[PDB]
């Protein structure tokens, strides 16, 4: 009975936090390795969170120490305050990664996020996507006990599905902006077995 | 005016206990903390305040940087103080929250408050000082208490070591009944 | 009367110490309360004045001046302490009672925590005068507490843990302090114990997984240092034991137990429950035996896993239907050729030789999928073209 703290069952996230996210990283990180950070914001039903919106919050590492990492909460609160303005419905729901892999400082930052929001939820996004798959892998803090004594309680990442869904109006201008390429005529074996075989690729 | 991005260093060792300065040692220190924050959001909003906590279990960075005033009171008043002051951690660390930065056109600014006796060597303080000076941040040391011989030596040394174009400074504060913050207003940390 | 004229009281008392009394005066008149709380620590640490009531009248006199101050876990540690070296149990505990009763009236958030941690000294105390409905209740109490805060220390898991295995230790449910203990060496730092603790605690774990019904992952058990601890002492015969409770190998256990006949007649515990860790040791070679069989074969007849057993068709059955109704394992058997096709296949506890295999096996279906792909490739140039 100690976990009252809602699980968080899924999470979905829809195109406009994505394109969002990498306009970010490529004005902050076009010519450069260093990753871009953000803020998350939604709302939370049923265990599912609604990554609704998202803005950019600058962020530096230093390429040298890694444990290091420039972020700070004056606009962060600033803008938690002008966009709950702008629309009230909406509150912080995560931070965004925009990187291939963790690092150790995410956890630290998840740390100094969870004050702002009880059950912060950590989404990592490959802007330059390799694997053929969902490009968003989403994450939250569990701090896990151990069965060895000699470690204190440490907060291990866990991770959640991820899922992609637009609203009709994001939908609509997904596909006014696919329509040079997408295809609706595929008869449906034509995407399933091309489905099975990707899948038989990746076992 | 330059935007300036300051982590106050805070420190939570038994040495701010003592009644002799003022009141209370850790009252004045949190007067003085609260108007350094009070004129540093004064000379600009968008101006950046952080508290870190040296000694305890260990150095704990309780609000990295913000001007939001209400945070960094209602954390001055939930304080335990305690522990040994980490000097060396409490500076790595504070490098590590004054890298906590949204705008990055803000400068890196430490302030040290030193209340007990220092232990660390010489040249720890002196590698320390150098990581700074490498890093470009600016170091402000508040010596205040009852100065115990060597503690001065080794700030003025670790202060040397981060000097650079005369923006690090050390303030040495005499005990007495004059008051923390009335001493830290006329030293150069708030001319800037 | 004044706290420094104590200390200059105990500092003539005990010259040894005269230095370390200086230094606390001096943290007293400088207003220093944490690092003295830390000095106070080591003080208590040292073992020289375990025996006495100086401590006593040391608190009496001196932290009731710094119960506003100083962190109260910090002081709980040190209120536990001196209760330890109270001669009448009682006294102990309305000193307890009394304390908790203080940090109530301090009304702060944290009360919780510390509180806590004396309520559950209160009920191990109460537990050595035998009154286990009062522990009970207590314990139930500070399941309630935990539950509502979090971020705990992990010291008041630790000694909570502690308690409640003591507690079911008095009422020999060896499978609750088997998992409590287990508990309490998920928090309880190793290194900070001492060798003599660490060997009884292992004796005792050890003597109630083997006695803790339901309890057959004696993995976990080998694996934890403390057993380690018991490598060179004159109980490694019991794990010995235990490696052949893992292995499942009923005759290494049978000349372990011949060997060792005294031992365990030394113990009355295992006497009498022959018959159980019999059946366990039994079941324990049943589920290695199908643990060596592939899923392809989960059908085995009842003759060999008689043989295995050396155990007759009926009690072979007996126990089959045991360790399927207690979701040990899943599964049916078949009467009429007398096998046993279970649902029943675990995964855990392999090494370099099985990484190895499934290196083979790896490739092997490696190829397969390729021989897949192949196939595909080399149908659709005549298919994809028209």
């Amino acid at each position: 009975q100690i976990f009252s703290s809602k699980s968080i069952e899924k999470v979905v996230v829809h195109p406009l936090v994505l394109l969002s996210i990498v306009d970010h990283y490529n004005r902050v990180a076009r010519d450069t390795k260093k990753r871009v950070i953000g803020v998350l914001l939604g709302s939370t039903f049923k265990g599912t969170v609604d990554v609704t919106n998202s803005y950019a919050v600058p962020f530096e590492e230093d390429d040298k120490d890694s444990s290091i990492w420039f972020l700070d909460h004056n606009y962060h609160e600033s803008m938690f305050s002008m966009f709950r303005r702008i629309n009230a419905k909406e509150h912080v729901v995560g931070w965004y990664s925009t990187g291939p892999k963790l690092r150790e400082n995410d956890l630290d930052v998840h740390r100094l996020f969870s004050d702002y929001v009880p059950n912060p939820v950590l989404v990592i996004i490959d802007v330059q996507p390799e694997e053929l798959g969902i490009p968003t892998k989403a994450y939250y803090a569990v701090e896990e006990v151990k069965e060895n004594a000699t470690q204190k309680s440490q907060k291990v990442f866990v991770h959640v599905p991820s899922e992609i869904a637009a609203h009709e109006v994001e939908e609509i201008g997904v596909e006014h902006l696919l329509r040079d390429v997408k295809d609706t005529t595929i008869s449906t074996l034509a995407t399933e077995v091309t489905g099975k075989l990707g899948a038989l690729k990746g076992l | 005016m330059v935007l300036e991005a300051t982590m106050i260093c805070i420190d939570n060792s038994e040495w701010m206990r003592n009644g002799d300065y003022s009141p209370n040692r850790f009252q004045a220190l949190s007067d003085a903390v609260n108007l350094i924050c009070g004129a540093k959001t004064q000379s600009n909003p968008e101006n950046t305040v952080g508290i870190l906590t040296m000694a305890g279990k260990g150095v704990r960075v309780l609000v990295t940087p913000t001007s939001d005033l209400g945070k960094i009171l209602a954390c001055m008043h939930g304080l335990d103080i305690g522990g040994e002051m980490n000097l060396a951690a409490g500076i790595q660390v504070a490098q590590l929250a004054l890298k906590h930065r949204q705008n990055k056109k803000q400068q890196q600014r430490i302030i040290v408050f030193a209340g007990s006796p220092v232990n660390y060597d010489k040249k720890v303080l002196e590698m320390i000082g150098r990581k700074l000076k490498k890093n470009s941040v600016a170091l402000d040391v508040v010596d205040f208490g009852e100065d115990e011989e060597g503690k001065s030596e080794k700030l003025e040394a670790l202060v040397a070591a981060v000097n650079n174009n005369e923006t690090s400074h050390i303030v040495h504060v005499p005990p007495g009944g004059i008051a923390l913050s009335d001493v830290l207003i006329s030293t150069p940390i708030f001319t800037g | 009367m004044s706290a420094l004229q104590y200390l200059d009281t105990l500092r003539s008392a005990h010259p040894e110490l005269g230095e370390w009394y200086n230094t606390l005066a001096d943290l007293y008149q400088k207003k220093l309360w944490h690092q003295l709380t830390l000095e106070l620590e080591k003080f208590v640490a040292l073992a020289v004045f375990q025996a006495g009531d100086a401590l006593i009248q040391l608190y009496h006199n001196f932290i009731t001046d710094f119960e506003t101050k100083i962190n109260l876990l910090k002081l709980a540690h040190f209120a536990v302490i001196v209760s330890r070296q109270y001669a009448e149990k009682e006294a102990a505990i309305g000193y307890l009672e009394g304390v908790t009763e203080k940090l109530h009236a301090t009304k702060e958030n944290r009360i919780e925590e510390p509180v806590l941690y004396i309520k559950m000294q209160i009920a191990l105390f109460k537990l050595e005068q035998g009154e286990q409905k009062e522990c009970k209740k207590l314990l139930d109490n500070g399941k309630t507490t935990l539950d509502s805060m979090t971020d705990i220390d992990p010291s008041v898991y630790a000694t909570f843990y502690w308690v409640s295995s003591q507690y079911h230790k008095a009422r020999q449910e060896f499978a609750e302090f088997y998992k409590n203990a287990l508990l309490y060496l998920a928090y309880t730092s190793v290194e900070s114990l001492s060798e003599s603790f660490k060997l009884d605690l292992a004796f005792d774990l050890s003597l109630s997984a083997l006695l803790g019904e339901n309890i057959y992952n004696f993995g976990e058990l080998l694996a934890h240092p403390i057993l380690k601890s018991l490598l060179g002492t004159k109980v490694e015969w019991l794990y010995y034991i235990l490696q052949a409770f893992n292995t499942g190998d009923l005759i290494r256990y049978q000349e372990l137990c011949n060997v060792h006949k005294d031992a365990l007649n030394a113990q009355p515990a295992l006497v009498a429950n022959e018959r159980k860790l019999l059946e366990k040791i039994n079941i324990l070679c049943l589920m290695e035996i199908i643990f060596n069989r592939p899923a392809e074969d989960r059908t085995i007849p009842l003759k060999v896993i008689a043989e295995r057993t050396r155990l007759s068709i009926e009690d072979v059955e007996y126990l089959l239907m045991k360790s399927l109704s207690v979701h040990l394992i899943e599964g049916i058997i078949d009467q009429m050729e007398g096998t046993v096709h279970v649902s029943w296949v675990q995964p855990r506890v392999l090494g370099i030789p099985q990484i190895t295999s499934l290196r083979d096996r790896l490739d092997s279906w490696l190829g397969k999928v390729n021989t897949a792909l192949l196939s595909v490739e080399a149908e659709t140039p005549d298919l994809v073209a028209s």
